[PDB]
């Protein structure tokens, strides 16, 4: 893997 | 003392309506459907991924407009997603609890996916597609979890009058009330709808 | 052996960045205070009203702008107003948690009839400033929520690869990720402003 | 009392 995130949206 | 995703989530759905978002753990779970621990640790690891599990199932349920519909116009899209939205976390005790910090996997990225397209196909910048779902699913989260929790607390609170309130204040807590949740939903839903519109006349 | 409201507010508080929202209980804190439950009782004679208490008190120690201040314009109000009970909900581990359900109290319905007062002078129908502040306010908890949540649950879970994501969601998560919590608050709310300036300008 | 209410908005 290269990228993470670590916050999100909401998921709809 | 077999397990698999629908006998899981079936009997953690209705254990979510029994006890609540904190009274659902693993443990009690287990229980719920005769298994040893070890044997349900192989289909939810932890608490955490059983809250997933159970978001992911209310949306696969309840979320109809998930994906844009042909040819719907984005105002309408984003108005019938929201609506939907709001109905899969209302569809469960504490849903929207369950729902908050929600990961995608990736059967719902192609869903995902078709509503960026067609966003920016309809003018929105990447960028602006982006904030225009979130600041719609943020307010949804917040409405939802504001109404699941007042309903909660009136079995805990002396049920406040509004007779001794000023006159602006009284006239409008009294009118929230009347009105109820999905009034307050949709004022809110359709503000952001026409903001959006506008900054998107801008741009372009 | 003593108490009175400060004590117990302090201690609570830092009872709740210890343990969080669900780890605090009465029983917790009469310990944390040194102290015996009926004792504890005349203050707050159970959970729900601790909650209460606690969400007042962050708020009289951090939001700054709960009125309107003179001669801000109600874009001004209604921006600066969010930001600050955005900054009252960050203040303590799981504070929008704290938040949801609380109630005035008489101290503040001056604040919150001179709220609706100053709308109103400014256009707004009754109802509508009255939906205003609160898709504002049920846009802000979401916002707090899920940010708060998130970063709860990557002690939890593995933290995600956006690798394999196609390009526009690829692209769109990362950006959120990237601009983080404090613009997309900004750009919701910046949404809902426009929104409402637009339906003021109808109306009249 | 006379009137009482089961939901408010939320208080900021």
């Amino acid at each position: 893997s290269r990228v993470v995130v670590w916050r999100l949206p909401p998921l709809h | 003392s077999r397990l698999d995703k629908s006998k899981v989530i079936n009997s953690a759905l209705e254990l979510l309506n029994e006890v609540g978002i904190e009274g659902l753990t693993t443990r009690k779970l287990a229980q719920k459907l005769g298994v040893e621990q070890p044997t349900l640790y192989w289909h939810v690891k932890n608490k955490r991924a059983l809250l997933d599990a159970l978001a992911i199932e209310m949306l696969d349920r309840h979320h109809t407009h998930f994906s844009p519909l042909e040819g719907e116009s984005w105002q309408d899209f984003l108005r019938n997603n929201a609506k939907s939205f709001r109905n899969a976390l209302l569809s469960h005790r504490d849903g929207a609890k369950v729902h908050l910090g929600t990961r995608p996997t990736e059967k719902q990225y192609e869903t995902l996916e078709n509503q960026l397209a067609f966003l920016t196909q309809q003018g929105f910048s990447l960028e602006n597609a982006l904030y225009a779902l979130s600041a719609v699913g943020h307010f949804t989260l917040g409405s939802v979890l504001e109404d699941q929790e007042h309903q909660v607390a009136k079995e805990e609170r002396e049920t406040p009058t509004t007779d001794s309130m000023p006159p602006l204040l009284r006239q409008a807590i009294e009118l929230f009330d009347h009105q109820g949740a999905e009034p307050a939903f949709l004022h809110g839903l359709e503000s952001l709808i026409r903001g959006f519109e506008v900054q998107l006349t801008a741009l372009l």
